[PDB]
RNA sequence: AUGUGGAACGGGGUAUUGUAAGCAGCUGCUGAGAUUAAGCCUUUGUUCCCAAGAUUUG
RNA sequence: GGAAGUCGGCAAAAUGGGAAUCGAUUCCCACUGUCCCUAUCUACUAUCUAGCGAAACCACAGCCUGGGGAACGGGCCAGGCAAAAUCAGCGGGGUGGCUUGUGGCAGCCAAGCGCGACGUUGCUGGCUCUUCCUAUCAUACCGAAGCAGAAUUCGGUAAGCGUUGGACCCACUAAUAGGGAGCUGGGUUCCUACUGAUGAAGUGUCGUCGCAAUGGUAAUUCAACUUAGUACGAGAGGAACCGUUGAUUCAGAUCAUUGGUAUUUGCGGCUGCCUGACAAGGCAAUGCCGCGGAGCUAUCAUCUGCCGGAUAACGGCUGAACGCCUCUAAGCCAGAAUCCGUGCCAGAAAGCGACGAUU
């Protein structure tokens, strides 16, 4: 099985962070922020 | 989520303390620390074994019967439609039944010292 | 394939109490008395390590005392019941009193037609078999 | 009989170089003159002993992958007879097995000879001497080798057959539909071309029918063709699916497909025929029809019109040869079958879980579906214990009345 | 009658228990079981995607009927308060006490009749009487125990071994009171009740059944009006 | 000649050496990139490992073995009273890295704080930050200068914060003064942020949010010299080399626990930070009895998933992941069922005095 | 080995050439044999002893899988040690005569459980002398290798009905380390018909029940975890079995039925057990003993049978 | 180096064991008694002690 | 759990014992820290201190790499380097640029200079251990093949990471690949290194908070759910990528829960001993037994193990050389568990910055 050092594990994980699953971390630092 | 109650001392059993014994005939003991364990192991019996509720409520040293609140517990097999209102007068009958069984735990043990 | 031949559904880590050279209880009614345990499957390369099995692994087990036409096969066996004591994930812990298994194939259903004992649900999960033809399940 | 998982056979050129990469690439290489005679003797004897186990090995592969013919099912093996010749089948293992013994005695005596090495250079060359010899014993079999990669080839690409079951073979004139019969009947893609014997080989395609699957098999039409399908009738428990062009349009006579069938009859014996009348759409029928066992049914082949009956008859023929109120809802009396395509079917969970994510992303809420008085409280988290005591035990529809019923009783107690 | 797969499993009636009036399937694998389910039956008796005792063989661990359902001892308290919000007031619940906890292995209930392993306990045979209101007979099927899981109930046919003789035949089929037939599930297997799951009108059986059991199920039935 | 039978290698070639931690308090050796995109917010915190205890909880983890099941986990919990904002400082970038350019403190330091610039505070005369305070209230336009320079030419921006361990029931005196970053927004909005927090208390509530993955790091428990077994599990001519296992210290080394779950922040004036929705039964987190070894928890607190390193009432400190990394387990809800409040000083079997008051009997005392 | 240095200098081709001829040498049975038949003949060192020693021009047999070197005057077979097919050639070449030796030397792979190694060949050599008692002629002889175990005594006893002599002994060229044994079985019984029960190794190898389990001792001492590996009684579907009471007050065996039964209950249907359940010997501390047999001590125990003593005493 | 100061004891809580001696009449006092930080928590409790000696430092 | 350890029941526990063969061997039962797999407890030593106080050994000493024809060594050559004084451990240090994968005899050619190359034809030692190499068994990615799918064969880059448990045998495993540089069995009759621990010293002094040159580095494999009974296949059979969940091995932590440990000699019980007696306690080289907090600890318990560039095999774009073509020559793109960083550990005790006070 590839490891982390994988290129195409890193592909997709920046994939994962390119989208709305680090939107969840976005409002939620902003709400911390704000308050 | 159960807070059981232990088959030596028959004392509460919470999430994560205690044991738990499955013999050939599938039927499942529920020791609360290491001391009821052993003393299972052992093989002690409960009502010969001086610090047990067991023995203190089948030797006279516990009320005969609380029938507090014309109802006190028992292990419902029939499960209940869940309804706020009956949900949240039995969350005060359940303090009900705590300051009862407290007064007649005073009134008991006035009337064992004389 | 064996290894996790028929699981429907992966095994969470429990202590492992029966290792190899284990002789242990026959739990049901094709006629096996006694097992003895060859190796266990999905056992990697640990040196030194002595290979184990726990409740619902698959082990090559041998009728050490039994029915001779049940014997003269090295036959796969689930270990159902185990006397070391375990975590079960929800966290109590649970030991049965005496190390128990069914002689079963590598499919994953047993010769036998009815378990004589406490069936683990961990057991009983990962082989629905089992599940199927075991009398009390805890 | 699946032939295909047999190895392909590399020539003789990369089977050598296979096998003396191997020997260098899996042996050490190094050795020095000043060492012990003994680590010589051993190091070289490695080598030769080696390339002597990786060539059996792989020699092996090959005589037990290929089938053999005596143990095989005697319709398998005369039909590697027609295709192959079992002959030169046979010659062309046996001349392998015989290499792999000559390996072996070669191997042996170097082996043996290198024990008296004295020095570095001696064992070099019974080395050297080893690996030629065991190369041009390899060499020799370069016919034997590119025969049976050929014969693995086509071998891979035969149909997979099962005589035990059930079967009906269908044979006749080439192109005379009995290949549209075959492609109407059963799942099998057979090619329909206007060149005569466009089925140079057999066809064999499975048929599900009174809860049965049958397994038609399509003969070439009627040389090695025509062999091939005498032997696939010769050895078959099914029934014969002649078809006769009743037009003539497939550009056979019927009076020379009515010859042909009475003359291969004595192969056709013991099965249940069938005097199928074929491009019905587009005298000598007379002796074929007083066999009795040949069905006489109409093959409108252009209109493709009479191919289920037929088939249908050729099936039964050749089986007939071979208080408790169940109260169900009104609503499923009149529920609409779940079908994806139609807009009035409801959705499915799983439709809800595509959508939301799919399969470990998507979280299913349980209580999402609970009968209760409200949408609302159906996320609300129902107290389970409270000072020692569960809630559970206490859930009760009059609870109410047995506390009013206490405070009497307590007010009765404190006066 | 109708073919399923539990995840990639043949058996069914291990990860779910059908009835007349509801419906049980497993949860945490995948829901295309319970999609399965609710094509056919949404639209009829509610679907309950439930555990008993966090497990998933709830089809072998409960045994019920259109009126009423038990839960061995394992079963927490809060699944089976799940079980009572889930499923509809008329129809009831019980807790059993029962030492062979495996309800659905050792009990086959019908909406009339029951047939129970012949070893069962009195207060347990009382209050599977005083909950199903089925007439309880304990006896063996083809000198097997697990009656429950050796043999599947409906209320105008049932199944058992193809090794039980003719005249047990009978027998069974008298003292049920419903036709019988002596058949197989899932290509051989002789575990009837683990590998066919059948309401009063509609079966489920595993993808591996073969088009001649099916058949059969089908005729015993009588499901093709 | 070859070794015949091999294994991995029976240590961790990237821990080593395994010297003593020049350090008691745990050191961020790496902060959260930073972005203008998101204005101001802080990345860091300080606590004190007080216990830890067991909870309850039921799982909604799709996919998983056990969805919707109830779960046991232990869990570490680490006090975390507010803490004081007493400094600003400015790091420049340099081709030979950041450097740091200026300092700015603020006017009225607690003798919290001071204690830490001396080993002995008695004997001393407190003489420190007096001038600074003189200064600061003759001319603000000076500190303005310095705030200048930071905004300016400054690229980093970290503020001197220290733990109000007077609060904790610790019997050490020193507060622990450390730098958190400032990140997010330009270097004036984190100046002026750093002004605006002078002398006022930032409080956990603030920083974390009990459902984000946080790295934890400390110093370990000390086990003292060790021989190879326990130090290192262990079971041609030449001169012996570094990767060869050998006795030495084994313990109090600084490390990183990674991918810490908050279950919960409680608040120490609210009594019901042990009380969960499924639960009720008015609780505190502290054990009955108190802490092993630390005490009673009546400050905000901070539930963790697993163990932190180093033992009880030991600094730890609290950092934002570096990455995000949106694994499930880091992504899904908690939603606490119990938690576990009997006593840790052996075999407890009571949650709170008050409910096993009614099981035992009238006690005659 | 020193035998097997002996075996390729003088040509034998295995050490169990040497224990035959060593065998054959204090025995003195071959040299007379007109008739052997050797099966699993590999490697062939048998055969070369028995070859060289008997008279030239006797029946010689040799049959195993693996091919068989030409032995001088030993026909070999290179077929399966039981075959359908070889049976039928052994026939063949057999004619009018009678087996009069039959030698044996199986030896299956080792590797295994040595409890599967012993009893895998337990049958080899069983189903071996099954072919053998199929060719022998009256006062045959039957060699073979046996390693010791469980079986071995099973094994000797079917031997002792089926010949007349046993004089199974070990020879010094044997591996004294490993526990083969040769046993050397003469004097064929000739048996008007060979026995069902002897051919079907159901009846051969089943297991004999042995006397009442030591089950009193765990009963004096509910301690001392003894790990017991035997079974589950026989196919015992409920293991909470439980014994009227009135019916263990008449039993004759009050420490079997507490180390065997789960519980003693005084069903109220049972007119004499409610009796027993009103009498004032019978207390509620005994009452609860005997509701969980299983769960009480070496005084409870005891106490029990004070108590059944004393209905006993007034029943009669 | 006079302080929400420290220390020695004491109380309470929490734990370990199992119901003490004695008074008595197995039972009651008595889930009592003993131990409890030596690397457990707490203290409006009492008592006591510290605003000292030496050394190196631009 | 019960000899799975070892050549092997060496030694302990069962109290040593039951049956066979010749005291030995074997077998079945029995027992147990030999082992999985180590953990805990006690005494002594080692540690420090007061006093006393040696000996062996000693040309001089003390870092490594390549070379010094040899004998390479410590002194010599060329480099890496190199900062006082020390402490406790552990014992390391006291002969071809060879070689590898393709045998021997004869003939026919014949590029060429009587030979004559390739061809072509004729015949019979094992138990544990640090590191390195690739000549790769598995894992990653590619090319070819009747490679439909699945499974597989060969070949390329690739040494990052693994390559077991038992008596060649039989299992597990993804695989059980090949080699280089403390110990025991059958067979012949001081100093230096390594590892931890202090430590004087510029920078005025003492501190607090930091920076980061450099050195080390860590994660590995499997199967489970859909995606699927779909692509493909007459059928038999039947995958993949995204997403998600567990487990094997390894590594780093931690002691809520569970087990273990008992000098809490904490409590209780039993035997014997000690004052006339009711009692009262105390004693027995840790008298014996049960429980036993705290601590320690267990893949016997719980937790945690991450992303950016540059490439190799290889697939392409434009495009000449060579008016065509061309992945290459100038340039460019995608691309492996690879290399380099990030992250993680250490912090130059002769690298540094900011701040505070300053007799």
């Amino acid at each position: 099985t590839s490891g982390p050092r994988d290129n195409n594990r890193n592909k997709w994980a920046k994939k994962h962070l390119k989208k709305g699953k680090r939107a969840k971390n976005s409002n939620f630092s902003k709400f911390l922020k704000k308050k | 989520m159960r807070v059981h109650t232990c088959y030596f001392c028959s004392g509460p059993v919470y999430p994560g303390h205690g044991i738990m014994f499955v013999r050939n005939d599938s039927k499942v003991f529920r020791f609360c620390r290491s001391k009821c364990h052993k003393n299972f192991k052992m093989k002690r019996n409960p009502r010969k074994v001086a610090w047990t509720k067991a023995y203190r409520k089948a030797h006279g040293k516990e009320m005969v019967y609380d029938t507090a609140l014309a109802v006190t517990a028992a292990r419902r097999n029939v499960p209940v439609r869940y309804d706020r209102n009956v949900i949240a007068t039995t969350l005060n009958a359940m303090k009900r039944v705590s300051q009862v069984h407290a007064k007649r735990e005073r009134l008991f043990y006035k009337k064992r010292l004389a | 394939s064996r290894g996790r031949g028929a699981a429907s559904g992966t095994k969470y880590r429990m202590t492992l109490g029966l290792p190899v050279q284990a002789i242990m209880n026959c739990a049901d009614n094709s006629g096996a008395k006694n097992l003895y345990i060859v190796s266990v499957f999905g056992t990697g390369a640990r040196l030194n390590r002595l290979p184990a099995a726990s409740c619902g692994d698959m082990v090559l087990a041998t009728v050490k005392k039994g029915k001779p036409d049940l014997r003269k096969k090295i036959m796969p066996a689930i270990v159902v019941r185990q006397r070391k004591a375990w975590r079960r994930k929800d966290g109590v812990y649970l030991y049965f009193e005496d190390n128990a298994g069914v002689i079963v194939n590598p499919k994953g259903e047993m010769k036998g037609s009815a378990i004589t004992g406490p069936v683990a649900k961990e057991c009983a999960d990962l082989w629905p078999r089992i599940a199927s033809n075991a009398g009390t399940v805890v | 009989a699946v032939f295909k998982n047999i190895t392909p056979i590399p020539d003789v050129n990369t089977f050598l170089d296979v096998v003396l990469s191997r020997t260098q690439r899996k042996t050490p290489t190094v050795i020095r003159s000043g060492f012990k005679i003994s680590r010589i003797r051993g190091f070289y004897g490695r080598k030769v002993k080696f390339t002597q186990d990786t060539i059996t090995e792989k020699l092996d592969s090959i005589l037990q992958e290929f089938p053999k013919l005596n143990d095989i099912h005697p319709f398998h093996a005369d039909l590697l007879n027609i295709l192959y010749d079992r002959d030169h089948l046979k010659i062309a293992l046996s001349q392998l097995s015989t290499a792999k013994h000559l390996v072996e005695n070669v191997a042996r005596d170097y082996i043996r000879l290198l024990k008296y090495g004295d020095s570095l250079y001696r064992c070099k060359q019974l080395k050297r001497a080893a690996l030629g010899r065991m190369a041009t014993i390899i060499k020799r079999q370069k016919s034997s080798l590119e025969f049976l990669e050929q014969v693995r080839q086509h071998l891979s690409r035969l149909p997979a057959i099962d005589p035990n079951t059930r079967t009906l073979l269908v044979c006749g004139y080439p192109n005379v539909g009995k290949s549209s019969f075959m492609n109407k009947v059963t799942r099998a893609q057979v090619d329909v071309q206007p060149y005569a014997f466009t089925t140079k080989s057999l066809f064999v395609g499975h048929f599900d029918y009174k809860y049965l699957r049958w397994q038609v098999i399509d003969t070439p039409g009627i040389n090695t063709i025509e062999m091939q399908s005498i032997t696939a009738m010769a050895h078959l428990r099914s029934a014969v699916l002649y078809f006769m062009d009743l037009s003539e349009m497939c550009g056979y006579s019927v009076a020379a497909q009515v010859k042909l069938y009475h003359s291969i009859k004595p192969l056709f014996a013991n099965k249940v025929t069938i005097l199928v009348l074929n491009k019905i759409d587009a005298e000598l029928l007379q002796t074929i029809i007083d066999d009795g066992n040949v069905k006489v049914v109409q093959t409108s082949c252009v209109q493709d019109i009479g191919v289920m009956d037929v088939r249908t008859t050729a099936c039964e023929a050749l089986l007939a040869a071979r208080a408790r109120p169940a109260c169900i809802p009104d609503s499923v009396k009149t529920r609409r079958a779940y079908d994806a395509n139609d807009p009035n079917r409801r959705i499915l969970a799983r439709d809800i879980e595509a959508a939301n994510g799919g399969a470990g992303v998507y979280n299913v809420e349980l209580r999402d579906k609970y009968i209760l008085q409200d949408p609302s409280w159906k996320y609300d988290r129902m107290p389970e214990l409270l000072d020692g005591k569960n809630v559970a035990d206490f859930v009760d529809p009059e609870i109410e009345a047995k506390l009013l019923a206490l405070d009497e009783e307590e007010e009765r107690l404190e006066r | 009658a109708l073919r399923a797969q539990f995840e990639n499993s043949n058996e069914i009636g291990v990860f779910s228990n059908l009835t007349n009036s509801y419906a049980l399937v497993a949860l945490g694998g995948s829901e295309n079981f319970y999609s399965v389910f609710e094509a056919e039956l949404g639209d009829v008796v509610p679907v309950v995607h439930t555990t008993i005792g966090g497990t998933r063989i709830i089809g072998r661990l409960t045994c019920g009927n259109r009126k009423g359902l038990l839960v061995p001892s394992s079963t927490t308290d809060n699944e089976l308060q799940h079980l009572r919000n889930s499923l509809p007031d008329p129809v009831k619940i019980q807790r059993v006490d029962e030492r062979l906890s495996a309800l659905g292995n050792i009990v086959a209930c019908n909406d009339y009749v029951a047939l129970v392993h012949p070893d069962i306990e009195r207060e347990t045979e009382e209050i599977i009487a005083d909950v199903l209101d089925v007439e309880v007979f304990r006896q063996t099927v083809a000198g097997n125990v697990l009656t429950g899981s050796y043999c599947a109930l409906s209320n105008q046919g049932a199944l058992v071994h193809p090794r039980t003789s003719i005249q047990e035949q009978d027998e069974l089929s008298s003292l049920l009171q419903v036709p019988l037939v002596a058949g197989t599930i899932n290509r051989g297997s002789d575990v009837i009740g683990a590998g066919l799951v059948v309401n009063d009108w509609c079966a489920f059986a595993g993808l591996d059944t073969t088009a001649t059991e099916l058949a059969v199920c089908e005729s015993i039935f009588k499901l093709q009006d | 000649s070859h070794c015949k039978f091999e294994q991995p290698r029976h240590g961790s070639l990237g821990f080593l050496p395994r010297k003593r931690a020049s350090r008691q308090r745990g050191k961020v050796k790496a902060f959260p990139k930073d972005d203008a995109s998101k204005p101001v917010h802080l990345t860091a915190f300080l606590g004190y490992k007080a216990g830890m205890t067991h909870i309850v909880r039921d799982l909604d983890r799709p996919g998983s073995k056990m969805h919707k099941r109830e779960i046991l986990e232990a869990v570490t919990v680490i006090e975390t009273p507010p803490m004081v904002v007493v400094g600003v400082v400015g790091y420049v970038e340099t081709p030979r890295g950041l450097r740091s350019l200026t300092t700015v403190w603020a006017e009225h330091l607690s003798e919290e704080v001071k204690r830490r610039f001396y080993k002995n505070w008695f004997k001393s005369k407190k003489k420190a930050f007096t001038k600074y305070a003189k200064k600061y209230a003759e001319s603000t336009q000076s500190i303005n200068r310095e705030l200048e320079r930071i905004k300016k030419y400054c690229s980093v921006v970290r503020v001197l914060a220290h733990t109000q361990i007077r609060k904790t029931p610790l019997a050490q005196k020193k507060a622990h003064l450390m730098e958190i970053q400032v990140n997010g927004g330009s270097v004036a909005d984190k100046v002026e942020w750093a002004r605006e927090h002078f002398e006022k208390t930032v409080d956990i509530k603030s920083t974390f949010e009990q459902n984000e993955m946080i790295d934890v790091i400390g110093v370990t428990r000390g086990k003292g010299n060790e021989g190879t077994t326990a130090r290192w599990g262990t079971k041609h001519p030449a001169n012996v080399q570094w990767t060869v296992a050998r006795a030495g210290n084994a313990g109090y080394m600084h490390r990183t626990q990674l991918n810490s779950k908050i279950y919960r922040i409680g608040a120490g004036d609210d009594a019901k930070n042990a009380s969960t929705d499924f639960d009720a039964t008015e609780k505190r987190i502290t054990p009955m009895g108190g802490f092993v070894r630390y005490g009673v928890v009546e400050n905000d607190f901070v539930m963790l998933n697993g163990a932190t390193p180093g033992p009880v009432k030991r600094v730890l400190t609290l950092r934002k992941s570096l990455l995000t990394h949106t694994s499930r387990k880091a992504l899904e809800p908690v939603s606490l069922k119990w938690i576990d409040t009997a006593s840790k000083f052996g075999h407890g079997r009571f949650q709170t005095p008050a409910e096993a008051k009614q099981f035992l009997g009238t006690l005659k005392k | 080995d020193k035998w097997y240095k002996l075996a390729k200098e003088q040509g034998y081709r295995s050490r169990a050439a040497f224990k035959l001829v060593q065998l054959n040498q204090k025995y003195s049975f071959l040299e007379k044999a007109k008739v052997i038949i050797d099966l699993c003949a590999a490697p062939g060192g048998w055969l070369q002893v028995a070859s060289k020693t008997c008279k030239p021009g006797s029946l010689i047999v040799g049959v195993d899988l693996a091919p068989i070197k030409p032995i001088p005057n030993c026909h070999t077979f290179v077929e399966d040690i039981t075959s359908d097919k070889c049976r039928s050639q052994l026939r063949g070449y057999l004619k009018t005569w009678k087996a009069d030796v039959v030698l044996h030397d199986g030896a299956p792979n080792v590797g295994s459980a040595w409890l599967q190694d012993a009893y895998g060949q337990a049958q080899l050599v069983l189903m071996s002398m099954k072919l053998a008692c199929e060719f022998l002629v009256a006062g045959g002889t039957f060699v073979t290798k046996v390693f010791r175990s469980r079986d071995y005594n099973n094994l000797l006893w079917v031997f002792k009905q089926l010949f007349n002599k046993v004089e199974a002994t070990k020879p010094p060229s044997s591996r004294n380390v490993s526990a083969e044994i040769f046993v050397v079985c003469r004097g064929y019984k000739a048996p008007k018909k060979l026995d069902p029960r002897f051919t079907d190794p159901r009846t051969v190898f089943e297991e004999v029940q042995e006397p009442v389990t030591n089950v009193d001792a765990k009963v004096f001492h509910p301690e001392k975890r003894k790990r017991s590996r035997e079974g589950y009684a026989d196919d015992d579907y409920t293991l909470h079995k439980t014994v009227l009471a009135s019916e263990f007050v008449t039993a004759n065996d009050p420490i079997q039925i507490l180390g065997t039964s789960a519980e003693i209950v005084f069903p109220k249907d049972d007119e004499e057990c409610q009796r027993l359940y009103n009498l004032d010997v019978t207390t509620e501390e005994i009452l609860l003993c005997c509701s969980d047999l299983q769960v009480l001590g070496k005084k409870e125990f005891r106490d029990i049978l004070r108590w059944r003593l004393k209905i006993r005493d007034e029943m009669g």
